[PDB]
């Protein structure tokens, strides 16, 4: 078709967001359960 | 003591230790090697008590300093 652009683009930063955000989650998760290991800071 | 504890019977002889100044096994009970059992019934459940918080650690995140 023939319609509205969206000219803007910073679609990335959302992704973007989302996997430097989703990265933190990770770290995490092998520390859920009566299996889950402990950290050292 | 693998075959000690095998009617621990017959005249049951652990205490036998070692003898390194000559090199052989002998009954430490009479030779006069004595420590209190205070000590390695405390340095057991400690040194564990250490392996296993180690045992759990699985990550280590090193803050920088300032
Ligand atoms: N006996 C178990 N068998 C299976 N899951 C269990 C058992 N006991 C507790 N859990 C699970 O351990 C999960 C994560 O606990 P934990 O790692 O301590 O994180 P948090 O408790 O903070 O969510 C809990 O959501 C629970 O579902």
């Amino acid at each position: 078709n023939a319609t509205f652009k969206n000219k803007e683009k910073p679609q990335e930063v959302r992704k973007a967001n989302i996997i430097a955000a989703r990265s933190v989650a990770d770290a995490i998760r092998t520390s859920l359960g009566p299996k889950g290991m402990d950290k050292m800071i | 003591h693998a075959a000690s504890q095998m009617a621990k019977k017959r005249r049951s002889y652990r205490n036998y230790g070692l003898d390194l100044i000559r090199g052989k096994i002998v009954d430490e009970i009479h030779a006069g090697v004595l420590e209190p059992t205070i000590s390695k019934v405390k340095s057991l459940k400690s040194a564990l008590e250490a392996c296993v918080a180690i045992l759990r650690i699985d990550t280590m995140i090193t803050v920088d300093p300032e």
